[PDB]
């Protein structure tokens, strides 16, 4: 970034506007798109693309903890961590198929195609895509030590979600913007993400240096992360719902339980 | 099994919900170790903190690093929070040409370590004759129900969401808000509020042993 | 090492302290602590005159329920080092004497004293009693301005009033009403049970858990003719009902009748903390219990061979429902913790589950599954796998109901479709059954006869979503009647090895619960195509009879068949078409001649022993062999249901014969045991003391007679009950196929018929789907497929349908038996019961209009359980009502009244809804 580009980026928004249109509480459109296998989401936000792919396999349980899964994320450009784990999004103690000896282990491999900033929050969004949309094998495990599985004999079962966090970053100068492009995340002075579910509660939060930051407007942030939260909640939601309703034309004729 | 928070608003160790840990402090630890230094104590929890003070590399700046000892990820987490955190906080720009290494020893921890982190390394800093903007003072909340827990041990962090912060001066604006499990949005502001109380008692507190190893000689 | 931090904070809380409220600071809240404990508590004789009470720890956890009683003690401190200590000992208790100290109010009130933490009482072997003196010394100075006094009541100066709970209690005014205070054996070796089993010394069984009493449970074995009583914990050996066990007999110095308690996991030795990686606390209420058990035990005449489980061969364990027992949770505390559940099967025991969640789970409904039981440990160890939702939720209530009984409730296979018509709703049957484009679509067609000029028409409950079943009558010319039962062809559908048909199978037979049905196959064949719905061609296999004017069978025929219902009427609607007069046309005839028909065919199996159902609260005991779901509220039969069942049965006989004539290896077919006379011992024994009667064993015959001679002249309905009772004593009918068994094994028993099978509903269930192939194959209309001439499939498939079956009716008599629940609490409803059990701690009572038994328990019935008077030979239970002062005799066969209302339970802090005695 040259002296020139600095101040003109830095001038428009002690004006205040931002050089790509949207204002200071705008998160750019999220872009949710499903693939072939189940947990494969690609999540683009303006010219940030990620792609998440959740996996799953038999491991093994921590001898510390005999009665839970486990979940791993491992990201790779070509605060994310507590959220997820934090807000029992994934129950781990589901997660558990014998005290002590089995148990699942879940992976996100996160992929950056593209970075304009939104790293954190992009990120998010897609282990959550992903998380809700996979499938795990069906098992047997009568036996009580011994674990059948397969494959498309039996249909794949999800895992249960209890919050869907969702992390909203702001960057502050010396005024606070939400979602910063590259360009303005280089000239920020300050960070702070956000993270909330759609339940309400603050799953969590964090700042470290550099402008020190009113009680008040952390308050602010939390309130304009929140009503964005919402849409993401609600947009996730309605592209599982349509990638299901898509993958099975026919549900209606296929029900059991069937209501009187 | 416990009670953390009787109905006669009693705790573990029986302090009420707005009361600090006993928190006893020492400056100039180490005279020749260090050019600054500081013990304390901070309910069960023990620091050592040494700063080998401005030596011999950014011209514009000084360099700053935290190293903390405990007796992986937890550890360098804490570790690069710490750095940002003075980084704002010191005058790096007084001392160009130059590193600050901050050595970090804590002997035993019982609850909101982060927080006795940051007091430690400010009077370590005070003592050292380095510059900073302000005093940051650090502290834990918890939530318990509808009530905040103003000093958290670890019993408490572990039955309860808890909030640390980091407190600029007599002032209210936050250099650290760690928000470490879930709060309703509906009650962060109420537990921000006495973490803000507790985090001015800490300066209080440490006011005075500085006014008090001042009056020697 | 914990802090210890010291106080001045902290008050009396004496309503009378005038020092105390200027020590005090302001909650969170900001509200100034409330002060509890009377200004004139109960005035003893002196020295002692207004007093308070002071609890020793032990005192706590051996008399917590007389704590609880509301007629002794008015003002307790707690100190928190006794309140710590118990605690300890256990949460469950600990719990309650919290809950004590939150309830003060008027009539009883409670504090904790945190002596720990003040300046003043805080102390620096057993420090722990000089703890709690100095805190009365402290509390006694404190006090004595106000004339008010401290008692420390204990078990084990002096200068402080100290006394016995014997001792404190003499010297209340009220004083004499006075209610006053491990390793399983391991389980045998491989070659040891082997040894045992080779020499006919140790016996394979499966442990039926009795259904009032979780410690009780028995094991059905050939040599003997009742069965092996299993009883205790030991004895049971971390069995759970269901298991395949191997056992041994006892002495029979330990052989013992069937138990007079009632228990559950949520009843028995309620003091234990869960434990996982301890000198227990007996209940005074629960040593007084097995007491009276063992006192019983003593006397009875009547004992039966009593045995001991030495090792598991099958664990029945699969994923289990429970919610947690909230006096092992902190609710308020989001650490890991080690806590209870109660599974929703009271025959089961409690589980040990270690949980991050213990709080959030609090109220809901969730699932686990068990890991191990070994010898070290008193209770089962499990883990949690998903939560279904809150306990009221009602939709988290039916996913338990249909997990509970492994019922599937996932949506059909997509592989399913594929076996469905491409053609789905618009499928047609052919207008010319000879149509060539027809006849190579679907060869068969030539040998289906065309049977649309029969006047056919229906007959089944309002609200009927599927039509299996179909009728028509016309007179012949010779004076003979013409009779035809045409059933849903779901066999021409339905192929073999296809996901289609590998689900049906899979499923059994259709579930009903009140608010939802399981379907066995997609709607679009059961609900649609399959269905004989009116005014629409739809193929069908009709069983077509010449009856004689007696109801003989002059001869028979089997046909695939093209039929067009006429009308499809409700029972109702039929009725009423029939009784008038002023119809006269043929179909209507036909439907008359069917039904004079029907009640000669019911004479005839009566005149062969059959049983009588014609109460329709009795049918409700038994299988329904048309396939109908029961209804909450039973409603009154009419004529028309017999017609509809009488004729059912005759196609179920007819093809029954043929079917099995044609395969006699492997004829798909039902079969129903007589009783062994010992089921019955019970009731002819309570018959006779009871009501100077019994029930005659010599035949089925015998016994239907016997029956129609029980009649109460004070009470009509009591025939009905004893029938209702029979009933409970008959064996369930089971599938079979014919090479298992030889032919009078085939009987069936309770219709009294040499032979018989399921015939008449393919689309609810599985084994007419299996006997439509078989007849198909019979008439040589299309080959039979060799899986059905398989005996190792076709055993397969009847252990299948028989557990499938099993469970699908307990599936419905629970969902029946949870609304009833919900009815009667929404609508504060008094209902009409009558008393079949009595045992010393609670009796059992049937809801006729119903058709459901529930549990009123002794303190649920009395405020004073420890006078009740039980006996075991009379059939009585003797107790002072609540709400009541007299005592009241209830026995066996009593009309009572009875509803259905929301106690807290003082024990479980659970508050559920039980059933309880107007
Ligand atoms: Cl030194």
């Amino acid at each position: 970034i040259s002296a020139s580009e600095s101040k003109f980026i830095l001038e428009a928004l002690r004006q205040n506007y931002r050089l790509d249109g949207r204002s200071f509480d705008q998160f750019r459109d999220v872009e949710i798109t499903f693939g072939k296998e189940f947990g494969d989401v690609s999540v683009k936000m303006g010219n940030t693309k990620v792609h998440c792919r959740i996996s799953c396999q038999i491991a093994q349980p921590y001898e510390d903890r005999p009665f839970e899964g486990l979940f791993v994320i491992s990201t790779e450009i070509s605060i994310i961590e507590k959220s997820v784990r934090r807000s029992g999004a994934l129950d781990v103690e589901g997660l558990c198929i014998v005290a002590g000896s089995k148990c699942w282990a879940v992976r996100a491999d996160v992929h950056f195609l593209d970075c304009d900033g939104g790293f954190i929050d992009a990120s998010c969004i897609a282990v959550m895509a992903g998380l809700m949309h996979f499938k795990k094998p069906d098992i047997t495990v009568h036996g009580e030590q011994i674990i059948v599985h397969p494959v498309n004999e039996r249909e794949p079962v999800p895992l249960g979600i209890l919050h869907i966090p969702i992390c909203v970053t702001f960057s502050f100068f010396n005024i606070s913007i939400i979602d910063a492009t590259l360009k303005e995340e280089l000239l920020r002075d300050g960070v702070l993400t956000v993270t909330l579910n759609k339940n309400r509660e603050v799953v969590q939060v964090s700042k470290a240096g550099g402008l020190p930051m009113d009680a008040l407007t952390l308050m602010k942030c939390c309130h304009e992360a929140y009503s964005i939260i919402e849409k993401i909640t609600d947009q996730i939601l309605q592209l599982l719902k349509e990638d299901s309703e898509k993958r099975n034309k026919y549900a209606a004729m296929l029900t059991s339980e069937n209501a009187r | 099994r416990l009670e953390i928070y009787s109905p006669e608003g009693l705790r573990l160790d029986g302090r009420r919900w707005n009361e600090l840990r006993r928190f006893e402090s020492s400056i100039n630890t180490h005279p020749h170790a260090a050019d600054g230094s500081s013990y304390m104590e901070q309910g069960n929890n023990k620091i050592i903190t040494l700063v080998k003070g401005p030596k011999e590399m950014d011209t514009s700046k000084a360099l700053l690093n935290v190293s903390v000892n405990i007796n992986e990820r937890r550890v360098l987490e804490i570790q690069t929070s710490l750095v940002r955190m003075f980084e704002k906080n010191v005058m790096l720009n007084i001392y160009p040409r130059t590193v600050i290494d901050i050595e970090i020893h804590v002997l035993e921890q019982d609850g909101g370590i982060m927080g006795s982190l940051i007091n430690g390394i400010t009077l370590a800093l005070i003592d050292a004759g380095i510059s900073m903007f302000d005093y940051i003072s650090g502290i834990s909340v918890g939530l318990y129900d509808t009530t905040p827990l103003l000093d958290t041990n670890s019993l408490e962090e572990n039955a309860m969401s808890t909030v640390t912060l980091g407190v600029v001066g007599k002032s209210e604006k936050l250099s650290l808000l760690l928000v470490e499990d879930k709060i309703p949005l509906d009650r962060l502001e109420n537990v921000l509020a006495i973490g803000i109380a507790g985090a001015h008692r800490v300066r209080d507190l440490m006011d005075e042993e500085l006014r008090k190893h001042a009056q020697k000689r | 090492v914990r802090e210890h931090y010291l106080r001045s904070d902290i008050p009396c809380l004496s309503r009378s302290c005038t020092k105390c409220p200027q020590i005090v600071v302001p909650d969170a809240q900001n509200e100034l602590p409330k002060f509890i404990l009377s200004d004139s508590p109960l005035e003893l004789s002196a020295p002692i005159g207004k007093h308070y009470v002071v609890l020793d720890t032990n005192v706590v956890l051996q008399a917590i329920d007389l704590l609880e009683n509301p007629n002794c003690f008015f003002d307790v401190i707690v100190p928190q080092i006794v309140l710590d200590e118990v605690r300890n000992k256990s949460y469950p208790v600990y719990t309650r004497l919290r809950t004590l100290c939150r309830d003060s109010d008027d009539h009883k009130r409670f504090i904790v004293f945190h002596n720990e933490f003040s300046e003043h009482t805080f102390v620096e072997n057993d420090r722990n009693d000089r703890a709690i003196r100095k805190t009365c010394q402290w509390y006694s100075e404190h006090l004595k301005p106000y004339d008010i006094n401290v008692v420390l009541v204990t078990n084990d100066e002096s200068n402080i009033i100290t006394k016995s709970l014997v001792q404190y209690i003499e010297l209340l005014p009220n004083a004499d009403d006075i209610r006053d205070s491990f390793t399983f054996p391991e389980y045998y070796s491989t070659a040891r049970v082997m040894g045992g089993l080779k020499n006919g010394v140790l016996y394979q069984g499966n442990i039926q858990i009795s259904e009032y009493n979780f410690l009780e449970g028995s094991v059905s074995l050939p040599r003997f003719s009742k069965p092996v009583l299993i009883v205790g914990q030991k004895n049971l050996n971390r069995a759970f009902n269901g298991d395949q066990v191997i056992v041994e007999l006892l002495p029979q110095s330990e052989w013992k009748a069937p138990s007079s308690i009632v228990l559950d996991s949520e009843h028995f030795d309620v003091n234990d903390n869960p434990d996982i990686e301890n000198t227990t606390v007996i209940s005074d209420k629960q040593r007084r219990l097995l007491a009276k058990d063992a006192m019983i035990a003593q006397r009875s005449k009547k004992i039966q061979p009593t045995a001991k489980v030495v090792y598991i061969q099958r664990r029945s364990w699969r994923q289990y429902v429970g919610q947690l027992a909230p006096s092992s949770v902190d609710p308020q505390s989001s650490s890991t913790q080690n806590v209870f559940v109660i599974l929703m099967d009271k025959c089961l025991p409690k589980v040990r589950i270690r949980t991050r969640r213990a709080a959030e789970l609090l109220d809901k409904r969730i699932v686990i599954s068990i890991d191990s039981w070994p010898t070290t440990h008193k209770y089962p160890l499990g883990h949690f796998v998903r939560d279904l939702g809150t306990i009221e939720s009602a939709q988290a209530e039916t996913e338990a109901l249909l997990l509970e009984h492994d019922v599937e409730y996932r949506p059909f296979s997509k592989k399913v479709l594929e076996c469905l018509p491409a053609e789905g709703h618009d499928w047609k049957a052919p207008t010319k059954l000879d149509d060539p484009e027809a006849v190579s679509k679907d060869p068969l067609l030539t040998k289906r006869k065309d049977l649309r000029d029969k006047l056919i028409c229906s007959i089944d409950p309002p609200g009927c979503v599927d039509i299996n079943d179909a009728l028509h009558a016309k007179k012949l010319p010779n004076g003979n009647w013409e009779v035809g039962v045409h059933i849903a062809d779901v066999t021409h559908f339905v192929k073999p090895g296809t996901a289609l048909d590998a689900e049906g199978a899979a499923r059994g037979t259709s579930v009903y619960l009140v608010d939802k049905r399981i379907d066995m196959l997609p709607m679009l064949l059961g609900t649609d195509l399959c269905s004989l719905k009116p005014y629409v061609d739809r193929f069908a296999f009709s069983v077509i009879w010449e009856l004689d004017d007696s109801a003989n069978i002059v001869n028979v025929n089997f046909m695939k068949s093209v039929i067009r219902s006429r009308e499809a009427f409700s029972y109702e609607q039929a009725q009423l078409r029939i009784d008038d007069k002023t119809q006269n046309d043929e179909l209507t005839m036909g439907m008359r001649a069917l039904l004079k028909l029907s009640v000669k065919l019911k004479q005839k199996r009566l005149e062969a022993g059959a049983l009588n159902l014609a109460s329709p609260e009795v049918k409700v005991h038994m299988d329904s062999e048309t396939s109908d779901p029961n209804e909450v509220e039973i409603k009154k039969l009419l004529a028309t249901n017999s017609l509809v069942e009488e004729f059912m049965l005759l196609a179920n006989i007819s093809v029954a014969r043929k079917i099995y004539d044609a395969f006699p290896q492997t004829a798909m077919l039902r079969r129903h045991a007589a009783p062994p006379s010992t089921n019955f011992e019970i009731l002819n024994e309570m018959l006779n003391t009871r009501k100077n009667m019994s029930i005659s064993l010599e035949s089925s015959k015998a016994l239907a007679d016997s029956l129609d001679r029980c009649v109460d002249p004070e009470d009509p309905y009591f025939n009905t009950l004893v029938r209702i009772m029979s009933t409970r004593c008959m064996m369930a009918a089971q599938y079979f196929y014919s090479g298992a068994y030889s032919y009078p094994d085939f009987r069936h028993y309770g219709l009294a018929v040499d032979i018989y099978t399921h015939f008449t509903s393919p689309i609810r269930r599985y084994c007419d789907v299996v006997a439509h192939r078989q007849l198909a194959g019979a008439i040589g209309y299309e080959p039979l497929s060799l899986t059905h001439r398989d005996k190792n499939k076709m055993d397969m498939i009847c252990r299948n349908i028989n557990r499938k079956h099993r469970n699908a009716q307990f599936a419905g008599r629970a969902s029946i038996e949870y609304y009833v629940g919900q009815v009667m609490r929404n609508n504060e409803s008094t209902e009409t019961g009558y008393v079949i059990k009595v045992f010393n701690n609670g009796i059992v009572v049937l809801v006729p209009k119903f058709g459901v038994e529930g549990l009123i328990r002794l303190d649920n019935l009395t405020e004073d359980p420890n006078s009740a008077a039980f006996d075991e030979v009379e059939y009585k239970l003797t107790f002072v009502p609540t709400n009541s002062d007299k005592p009241r005799d209830v026995y066996v066969f009593d009309k009572v009244e009875v509803q259905v209302r929301s106690v807290m339970d003082p024990i479980t802090s659970k508050r559920k809804a039980e059933l309880l005695l107007k």
